[PDB]
């Protein structure tokens, strides 16, 4: 099965930054096209994963350029430069290679 | 570009013309309740591909079978014109589309 | 094709002239109303269109000549008002162009059919 | 794991420009297995196939699919396992299409 | 009444996990049962404790016993290894043309990027099959119009004299009661024309 | 002997409506023509070709349309260019030119 | 030799045909008009013949494919979705003529300009036969009823026999029919689609159960 | 109010060529003016001869031709047979389907 | 995107045929991608039960096909989660999803749904109480 | 010294390879001049013409041959002067071919 | 193929052997005549074409046998004339090919259907 | 016309390979001679095991094979069984639509 750490311990931060951090996805592919073919998915409470993008060449497609999701080699990162009060947190497993809907590991930090 | 989709339309009028240096061809679609729909495409895409010839083949097949071929139309950036036709769906030869 | 008989009027009166043809010619063709004074060159009055329902006139006859069409008799009627001395002349209807075509055409073309002429004297 | 479907008939055909590649194109449509209930995926199989536009002509699959779709005859399909993008969504892709002979080739 | 391909067409490791490649064909129960020397080479190279899948049935290696079993179609592509052969053989026969009169084209075949094949039938009985491709073969350029003719001959049922070249031979038809060949010409049957 | 007569007139698209294609004409490495007739009378001849003419790219399209209107006998609108005058017929009571477009349209429609 | 049994697709329940049966649409007795589809087109439907066939496979295939189309329509939610069809077995008597020989004689007597190759192709591919101006209720014997449900995906077949049928020793007419050359211009042979089916067959076979989509054969029989 | 000038009369001996010209007061006549030439016999309705400056009708004898000459719509008749005595008219086109004739020319051969 | 609508009490009575459905009126299927129901409020985990698209076909589920009555109207947008004689072991406010569909984004190059809280009944909750 | 022939239709068409040129097709056919006797040597007139292969598509002569064969209209052509092979029999090369106008032009 | 049995005959007579076949075989297929002597190998004698009418004979029986293509019984008659002591043998009627087809064919071909044979003894 | 030469009889044990050769008296056997290899059993009419050069029929055994070797027609049988040993005959086509049969070869 897909056993990938979709939620890291991370560290706290004030408003305007990620409460979560990069989580080591086992299914993180270092694609030949230099883009981690993965979507930024948030499986935290209050909303299921939202795969805003595909093929993971840059920040989430059709959304603000602040956020980002990409998983390569042995580590994935659903934490990016800036994020709103509650839009960010626990990550999930969502990719443009395959789409197995698997429950997230689960990890959240206190929100200011 | 507010693209729209229409189903169960039957092709009534077909045209082929030489607007400018680009080959153009146009379709009219009609049902019993909705106003006539205009949709048609030029040769802006370079003719190195066989897009136009194959599209014409499918269009004439649709007319000559007089089927209920469903289609999507993109609106034109000026009021009143066939903008652009992208997808053609021939419904069952004696039925309707999905 | 065929014209009506002659008619003699007095100054200040009005004249009605008839021009009849076949059903197909009457239905799908433009017509030109033209007159011809004695010892004079031709003068081109107007052009009448089936589909449009309006008749295009030269500025001379704008507002004094009326054209009507009868599908029951398949005949075109021309009415002329405010007669003067010199308007005594022969009058003609001429076959024009087809409905949906341009001009260039070998067998048929503009002014290919004229009537015999109706003589009107004031 | 290439899948096999019996007595398939092609019910609708369509032509689309290829989303990933500009020089390619996508001929595909809706098929059904003959005589089954309309509540199963085999009754509405989305078939899709990729056509190349660099050289004018028609592939053998083009002629086959056209002729069978107009004459609407039962043919079995050995298709898969690389799913295709029917409107950005997962559909089936053909490898082999063989016309049914009788009750022994075509169950 | 099944044509059996020679050993030379038994190409090396081809179909993987059931995907028979776009230049080769999978074998079935009858082709293996009706052939002997291929079984010899197979049991001399294939080791034991392996289960392979045929088009219809399945095969069990030496440890199980080397046995052919029957199964519903599509159950043989589960396993990785696949025995598949190249679907063309340069026969070496001379280039004479062979014709057959009063036959109708039926049973269109088309796979992958492979040939378009139609079998000709006379008096209820299958006679011969013909294929042509625009990618490979000596009659590559033959294709662009033949299909069109074939198309109407498929749509209609008009009798035709079909020409065939025996220089090269195909096996696109599994469980075939005939020997498929190449296509080199189609002529309509007018009874008074001393043709049909 | 050449068979191309250039009148030199501007790029004007002359349209003839309610006409039916009959009396096909063909030749080797040359054009394919037809007499278009209305009300039992011949109006204009039109031609298509891949080999010569400035409308060489036309043929591979026009012919297909042409075929349909000959096999169903559809009264269409023929669009012709007068830049080239042809005499492919014999004892003609018409003029033969280069075909440029076909329009099957309902009467009084903007799509003609 | 002429085939004693001819076959005919229909949709009329045996409850009435067993007493009344089929009848010619009109009085136009031209062979070319029936085998080209004009005399059996809406508005000009006056053919003096009744269309049958000497094949059961063709009738079964057409019934099965209309079954498939009815199920497909029920996928679109435009009706009830239960398919019913009938196949009639008719013994042959001396009023039945063969289409192929009739058409070939008609072409031979009037030159090669009055023919239509696709007309004869359709006749041979369908094994068309034409009963003259009537099919007697004395010659319809066996009926096959086919019913089908689409959402449940079930099929059912049943067989019935006419009792009133009178049994003599009869067979179809060996000689072809000859009539005069028709004066109406023919633009093209009319056929149905999905599958390729003769127009008059598909129109007389229809009962008061919409308008058929009838397409000229030559236009689509070739590549586009 | 455009006016068209045209020749009053001309005559050349049998076998010669006669050139007729018509002109517009609005400016030089071009191909967009659509020259027309009409023909009239005595005691009979006029017959059209030439349109669009280059087109010959089926009843038009091959001894007539039309063109532009010096910015004037011109007709040329070669091989003047002694039977073509007639009365000629020019016709020019203007926007709004406005046709203006000439004065007409009594072309009589001697 | 499409305004999901559902009507009913918030409780899923046991031993009865409970049903939830997103009967959208105005958010008709057209600018709507796949809408698959779920029951994942308790034990938050990614799963699929029903099936729906732009076609109009019903189906069953892999968890318990017989327990869930086949009711998936992909043409009327009723992606109903209808469990006949539902089991009370799973207790959550099950949702009949109507995806907050992400269109074909250019940067994504494929299907990319930005549907975090896709859709559900506004007040049609599911609770095991009677 | 080419032979013009009138009042004749096309009854059978065919495609075959060119013996000497490996890159050209030959479209052949048989003509059945009306009014000819069964034993007369003009009721089975053969004709053939070439077709290039470097240029994909349909030549005009092929298209109109398709139309006239499907309709069997009476027709005129310009057979000769070159001889080709058709089913083991001589045939004449076709260079130009038109429909019959009426009786004054097609007697 | 139902061949009537032969009989021992005396020299100086003629033998009429019948090749009875099906209707389709009668109208279309070529038919070969071969002779089988007891204990020795067969010798090919000739072929017949039902439609062309010219039957090709080997020289060893050239001028010594005739063939006719009868159409009522649907048989093909072979007549042996001037019987000599060396002709004691069985005679076999074999099938060849369809009228308008070359030899190569998987399902059928030359010498696939044979007759039971008709023996003649001096 | 010509006479084809064959050996009176050949021998082979079960499971062995035996080659039967038929040769043309005029000269080397050409492919235009269209060899036919036929099999005759006691109480049965002969049938064509091999036609043309190497083509087979549906009922043709898969053990046999044919070729034109050394200017003569050679039929190779691999691994004979007791139920296939019988008489084997060679037929050669010749100019003038001639067909020349063979003396034969007893098989053991």
């Amino acid at each position: 099965d897909i056993v990938m750490t979709q939620s890291p311990l991370s560290l706290p931060v004030t408003p305007g930054e990620p409460a979560s951090i990069s989580c080591r996805s086992s299914q993180s592919l270092l694609h030949s096209n230099t883009y981690n073919y993965l979507d930024w998915y948030l499986q935290k409470p209050g909303q299921s994963p939202q795969l805003l993008i595909y093929l993971g060449s840059h920040r989430a497609s059709g959304v603000p350029d602040r956020f980002s999701g990409s998983g390569s080699g042995t580590d994935f990162t659903l934490k990016i430069s800036r994020v709103e009060a509650e839009d960010v947190g626990v990550y999930y497993c969502m990719q443009s290679l395959q789409t197995p809907w698997t429950f997230g590991q689960g990890t959240k930090v206190e929100i200011k | 570009l507010p693209t729209h989709l229409y189903k169960n339309f039957t092709v009534q009028e077909l045209a082929l013309k030489l607007k400018g240096k680009n080959q153009e061809f146009c379709l009219t679609a009609f049902m019993s309740g909705r106003s006539l729909v205009r949709a048609c495409l030029s040769d802006a895409g370079h003719e190195h591909d066989t897009w136009f010839d194959t599209m014409l083949g499918f269009a004439i097949s649709a007319y000559a079978l007089k089927s209920r071929i469903a289609l999507t139309v993109e609106d034109s950036p000026y009021p009143g014109t066939p903008g652009d036709l992208l997808e053609l769906q021939i419904c069952p030869l004696n039925g309707y589309c999905e | 094709l065929v014209q009506a008989g002659g008619e003699v009027k007095k100054p200040g009166t009005s004249v009605n002239v008839s021009c009849k043809a076949s059903v197909y010619t009457f239905t799908n063709y433009y017509l030109h109303w033209v007159r011809q004074a004695p010892g004079q060159g031709l003068e081109w009055m107007g052009v009448m269109n089936p589909s449009g329902g309006k008749t295009i006139y030269a500025q001379k006859f704008q507002g004094r000549v009326t054209t009507t069409r009868d599908t029951s008799t398949s005949t075109v009627y021309m009415e002329l008002r405010s007669l003067r001395s010199e308007d005594t002349a022969v009058y003609y209807c001429a076959r024009g162009l087809y409905y949906g075509d341009s001009s260039g055409y070998f067998g048929a073309g503009e002014f290919d059919h004229w009537g015999q002429g109706t003589l009107v004297i004031v | 794991y290439v899948l096999v479907k019996t007595n398939m008939v092609v019910t609708s055909v369509a032509m689309k420009p290829y989303e990933v590649t500009p020089t390619r194109m996508l001929v595909c449509g809706i098929a059904a297995k003959l005589g089954a209930a309309a509540s199963s995926p085999d009754a509405h199989v989305p078939f899709c196939f990729g056509k190349d536009l660099k050289r004018p002509g028609s592939s053998p699959m083009e002629v086959m699919l056209r002729a069978v779709f107009m004459q609407q005859r039962p043919l079995r399909m050995f298709l898969g396992p690389k799913q295709l993008t029917f409107e950005g969504k997962p559909a089936l892709e053909l490898i082999r299409m063989v016309e049914c002979s009788g009750k022994q080739d075509c169950p | 009444g099944i044509v059996i391909p020679p050993k030379a067409l038994f190409t090396q490791q081809g179909g993987a996990y059931g995907r028979c490649p776009n230049g080769t064909r999978a074998l079935t129960v009858a082709e293996l049962r009706g052939n002997a020397e291929l079984q010899t080479y197979l049991r001399q190279i294939t080791p034991g404790w392996s289960i392979y899948g045929l088009y219809d049935g399945t095969y069990l290696g030496q440890a199980y016993g080397g046995i052919i079993k029957d199964a519903p179609p599509g159950a043989g592509f589960i396993y990785r290894e696949t025995f598949c052969i190249t679907t063309i053989y340069k026969t070496g026969q001379p280039a004479a043309d062979h014709y057959y009169s009063k036959v109708t084209a039926t049973r269109l075949l088309a796979s992958t990027n492979s040939r378009l094949c139609a079998v000709f039938v006379r008096d209820g009985q299958s006679v011969i099959g013909a294929c042509a491709s625009p990618y490979e073969g000596r009659y590559r350029d033959m294709y662009d119009a033949l299909r069109r003719l074939l198309y109407m001959i498929y749509m209609s049922g008009l009798a035709v004299r079909v020409h065939v070249s025996k220089e090269e031979q195909y096996y696109d038809y599994e469980d075939a009661t005939f020997q498929t060949y190449a296509l080199t010409g189609i002529s309509l049957c007018n009874p008074a024309a001393s043709i049909c | 002997i050449m068979t191309t007569r250039n009148t030199g007139q501007p790029a004007t698209d002359h349209y003839y409506s309610n006409v039916t294609a009959t009396r096909l004409l063909s030749s080797t490495n040359s054009r394919l023509c037809a007499v278009f007739v209305r009300s039992g009378q011949p109006v204009i001849g039109a031609c298509t070709s891949p080999y010569d003419g400035k409308y060489w790219s036309m043929y591979s399209r026009l012919r297909k349309m042409l075929y349909l209107i000959y096999v169903a006998g559809i009264s269409v609108r023929v669009h012709v260019s007068k830049e080239e005058q042809y005499y492919d017929y014999e004892d003609a009571t018409f003029e033969t030119y280069a075909l440029t477009g076909i329009s099957i349209c309902n009467p009084g429609s903007s799509l003609c | 030799d002429p085939p004693a049994t001819v076959y005919r697709y229909d949709s009329r329940p045996p409850e009435d045909v067993f007493q009344n049966g089929f009848t010619a649409w009109g009085n136009n007795d031209n062979v070319l008009e029936h085998l080209t589809g004009r005399s059996c087109q809406v508005g000009s439907s006056n053919s003096a013949f009744v269309s049958t066939s000497s094949s059961r496979r063709y009738t079964e295939v057409y019934l099965e494919h209309r079954m498939q189309e009815a199920v497909e329509a029920e996928r679109a939610g435009r009706g009830t979705g239960h398919f019913i069809g009938y196949i009639y077995e008719v013994r042959a008597d001396n009023n039945f003529y063969g289409a192929a020989s009739s058409y070939f004689e008609y072409v031979d007597t009037y030159g090669d300009n009055a023919g239509r190759i696709l007309a004869g192709a359709l006749a041979t591919y369908q094994s068309e036969y034409l009963a003259h101006r009537r099919i007697p209720p004395e010659n319809i014997r066996r009926v096959t009823r086919v019913y089908h449900n689409g959402i449940t995906g079930e099929t059912t077949t049943t067989e019935y026999s006419n009792a009133r049928y009178v049994s003599q020793q009869t067979r179809a007419n060996p000689n072809p029919y000859t009539s005069r050359r028709s004066v109406a211009s023919i633009v093209g042979t009319l056929v149905r689609m999905a599958p390729v089916v003769g127009a008059c067959m598909a129109r007389q076979a229809e009962s008061s159960e919409e308008a058929m989509v009838l397409v000229y054969y030559e236009s689509i029989a070739y590549s586009f | 109010q455009a006016v068209v000038t045209q020749e009053p009369s001309l005559t050349v001996s049998p076998g010669g060529t006669v050139t007729l010209t018509c002109g517009s007061s609005t400016g030089a006549v071009t191909s967009g003016h659509y020259p027309f030439w009409l023909q009239q016999k005595p005691g009979q309705a006029p017959r059209t001869l030439i349109y669009d400056t280059s087109n010959k009708h089926s009843w038009t004898p091959a001894r007539f031709s039309a063109s532009l000459l010096g910015g004037k719509a011109a007709l040329t008749l070669s091989g003047a047979q002694p039977e073509d005595e007639a009365e000629y008219y020019c016709l020019l086109s203007y926007s709004g389907a406005r046709r203006v004739f000439g004065g007409g020319t009594k072309l009589t051969v001697l | 995107q499409v305004q999901l609508q559902e009507s009913g009490p918030g409780l899923v009575k046991p031993s009865g045929t409970l049903s939830l459905t997103c009967a959208v009126s105005g958010g008709s299927i057209s600018s709507n991608d796949w809408w698959s129901w779920v029951r994942q409020s308790p034990g938050k985990g990614l799963e699929w039960i029903g099936e729906s698209y732009h076609s109009g076909g019903t189906n069953y589920n892999p968890s318990l096909t017989s327990r869930v009555t086949i009711s998936v109207d992909q043409s009327k947008n009723h992606f109903s989660l209808r469990l006949s004689s539902v089991t009370a072991a799973d207790t959550a406010v099950y949702f009949c999803a109507r995806r907050t569909i992400g269109n074909y984004d250019i940067s994504t190059g494929y299907y990319t749904p930005a549907v975090f809280f896709d859709s559900w009944g506004q007040g049609i909750l599911v609770i095991v109480s009677s």
